[PDB]
């Protein structure tokens, strides 16, 4: 998996 | 099955030490992995297994002080790693010039949250630089981007400068009123929160409004009970066993803390199936290197790691501390912080 | 030019036309944390980025290595960032930038910066023109992409798209029912369109909504969207749909169909309907339906619900 940026 | 603490202990003690070159997009956000790892351990207790000193002069290392002339106030905060080759300097010396080196709101955030984990008490930060560049983040409609030179904006920055307003201690970082106003204008026809007006509503957006005006302490002055009776349902009905970000989507553990902290904010987190929740967490623990994954027989990461625990957390596991729900560190953590604020009030 | 993968690559290092600059090395103090480990290429490309970012070097060399960088790293915000300012300064054709990034975009869809990227050219360009097919293909590999969807939305506001959307909505919810994100996209439309004031509208989309539930009765999407554009004008101001859900729930019940229900009577109670404490018995033996054998994973919410209905109206 989660690419939060 | 059961809950390999030490493993998960061991797990985040690798991540503080070396990651795969495989992680190289995480290069710019390396504080908030730091953050994971810190806070993880903080919230296994075993923040005694890290040189907290080391860690606390490498953290500061990524402080993008102003400049003699103080001409970079606007662009003050935390850098996510050295990436752009500045001389280490653990906030010692005056900031060094730099045509690109600015802070990162996400960065600025997990830099402060890491100091108060690891008990430094931040006398280093140059707190209303900070807030100067905090400031210089937030948009017209009350959003803010992550960097002074330009980004994307939505809720999730929102959320980062409410954190960093509150940690400080002083609201003087935002116009609360127009972040307010953002976050009321991404309620859906469905009632979850998205990143943005009109956006699909999600629950990593529904956390950050949430929390963000818990933590300006506004819940009930912002939303009307009806309202928040809206919003609690949709929230609630993301439970499917483990948690998912978004109607029809499949569950995934990290939403276990978004979506469950939430509920815990509401009040309502007591009403869900625990059980069936803690199941789904464990079933994406990894029984052999440690951490979480977001779905069962997948890869563990510090991300899910670090969220899955803190959603095993929400439920009282035996052997995690309680975690503070809009803060997102340890509630232990965020007692410190009020003792923290208190000292300064002298 | 010069691809990272290529046979022929060399390293910065060893570029002639890179011999007047001294690389500049990343140093994370004397215990390093979180440290990631690189290859020689890696490192390299990014101690001369580093270089050349500290002298704000506005070269051409200077454009052909962000590429590498950008190879390496497409979540580098600050390469992307620098890659525009050399756009401007180098005056670069655009059009050849938007067809760069709709490649690095198919490859990583799931990139903050890259949107962030497109998004920024396509203001500068004033040209929407490619934007809505370029989206739909990457709706493709992944309908729910949220950074599709968000630059879907803004794409169409900013240069006021809507012509079409609505059909491209009732086309996808063809394709997938199920799908969130195209409910709430055609809500956007409408909303930013007619509006649901319009009686005819509003009755239209009932009517559309009534007719998908239908085919897949359990879709909390479609119940979503249902309840969404009626609750605010007040579900109990809707006589006829009481009943015609409560046709439904002897063959397409479901809990969606419940709660609804559940929220319809709750109005009710709210705008001090006929029998009061008759209406609260047909909730409450609905909110036990949903937690004893409906909805029971919210077994303890629904009880939750209804205590509260018991004593908000007693
Ligand atoms: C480091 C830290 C604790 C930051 C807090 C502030 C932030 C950045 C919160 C982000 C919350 C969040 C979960 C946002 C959604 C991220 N995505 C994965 C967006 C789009 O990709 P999709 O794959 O469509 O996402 P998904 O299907 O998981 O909803
Ligand atoms: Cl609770
Ligand atoms: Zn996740």
């Amino acid at each position: 998996f989660c690419a939060i940026l | 099955l059961d809950f390999l603490r030490d493993r998960h202990v061991r797990f985040f003690q690798r991540c503080l030490q070396v990651l795969p070159e495989r992680y190289s997009s995480l290069e710019t956000s390396r504080l908030t992995i730091a953050f994971f790892a810190l806070s993880g351990l903080d919230m296994l207790d075993s923040l005694d297994v890290v040189n907290k000193d080391d860690i606390i002069e490498w953290i500061y290392s990524l402080q993008v002080l102003p400049t003699e002339d103080r001409s970079n106030l606007d662009r003050c905060g935390f850098r996510g790693s050295s990436y752009l080759g500045i001389p280490f300097n653990p906030s010692k010396n005056p900031g060094t010039a730099h045509p690109y080196d600015s802070g990162h709101i996400a960065m600025t955030y997990t830099g402060l949250s890491c100091l108060i984990i690891l008990g430094d008490d931040l006398s280093r930060v140059d707190k209303e630089a900070c807030l100067a560049g905090l400031r210089a983040l937030q948009l017209e409609d009350g959003s803010f981007c992550a960097v002074p030179e330009g980004s994307e904006n939505d809720m999730r920055f929102v959320y980062c400068a409410s954190c960093i307003c509150y940690m400080l201690n002083n609201w003087s970082g935002m116009d609360m009123k127009k972040a307010i106003s953002y976050i009321r204008r991404s309620m859906s026809y469905d009632n979850g929160l998205a990143q943005g007006a009109g956006l699909e509503s999600h629950g990593g957006s529904t956390f950050c409004g949430i929390a963000s005006l818990c933590l300006m302490g506004k819940l009930e002055e912002v939303f009307s009970e009806k309202e928040l009776n809206r919003i609690k349902r949709w929230c609630i009905m993301r439970q499917q066993n483990g948690y998912h970000g978004r109607p029809n989507k499949p569950v995934d553990t990290c939403y276990s803390f978004w979506v469950g902290a939430t509920l815990k904010l509401l009040k309502i987190f007591q009403y869900t199936n625990f059980e069936k929740n803690r199941n789904y967490i464990l079933s994406t623990q990894d029984r052999l290197v440690g951490g979480f994954a977001k779905w069962p027989d997948s890869h563990p990461d510090a991300l899910h790691a670090y969220f899955g625990i803190c959603g095993l957390s929400l439920m009282e596991e035996s052997g995690i501390c309680k975690v503070h729900p809009a803060l997102n560190v340890s509630t232990r953590t965020s007692e410190r912080l009020r003792d923290l604020h208190q000292s300064w009030k002298t | 030019f010069l691809s990272l993968d290529s046979p022929t690559y060399v390293l910065y290092r060893d570029r002639a036309e890179w011999a007047d600059i001294d690389p500049v090395p990343q140093n994370d103090g004397p215990s390093p944390v979180v440290q990631i480990i690189y290859s020689e290429k890696f490192r390299d490309v990014y101690d001369y980025f580093r270089a050349v970012l500290q002298r704000d070097e506005r070269s051409e060399r200077a454009f052909k290595l962000t590429r590498d960088a950008i190879e390496l790293n497409a979540a580098n915000y600050t390469v992307w960032h620098f890659r525009r300012v050399l756009l401007r300064s180098l005056q670069k054709d655009l059009q050849e930038e938007m067809n760069y990034i709709i490649a690095i975009i198919e490859e990583q869809p799931k990139n903050y910066q890259v949107w962030h990227h497109r998004r920024v050219l396509v203001e500068w360009l004033k040209d929407p023109s490619q934007e809505l097919e370029f989206i739909a293909d990457i709706l493709n590999q992944d309908a729910k992409n949220y950074h599709a969807w968000q630059h879907r939305q803004w794409v169409i506001q900013e240069f006021r798209l809507w012509d079409n959307e609505l059909q491209y909505v009732d086309q996808l919810l063809k394709e997938d029912v199920r799908n969130n994100s195209v409910w709430n996209q055609r809500h956007f439309v409408i909303s930013n369109t007619t509006g649901y004031s319009d009686r005819a509208v509003l009755e239209r989309e009932v009517q559309y909504t009534l007719e998908m539930i239908k085919l897949v009765p359990h879709n909390e999407s479609a119940w979503n969207y249902l309840k969404g554009i009626l609750q605010d004008r007040g579900l109990s101001r809707y006589p006829n749909l009481l009943n015609q859900l409560l046709d439904l729930q002897p063959s397409h019940s479901s809990p969606y169909l419940i709660a609804f229900l559940v929220d319809i009577y709750e109005d009710m109670l709210e705008n001090q309907c006929d029998n009061k404490e008759d209406i609260l018995n047909k909730a409450l033996e609905l909110c036990e339906i949903l937690a004893k054998e409906k909805d029971t994973i919210r077994k303890e919410y629904w009880r939750y619900i209804g205590r509260s209905l018991q004593s908000k109206h007693s």
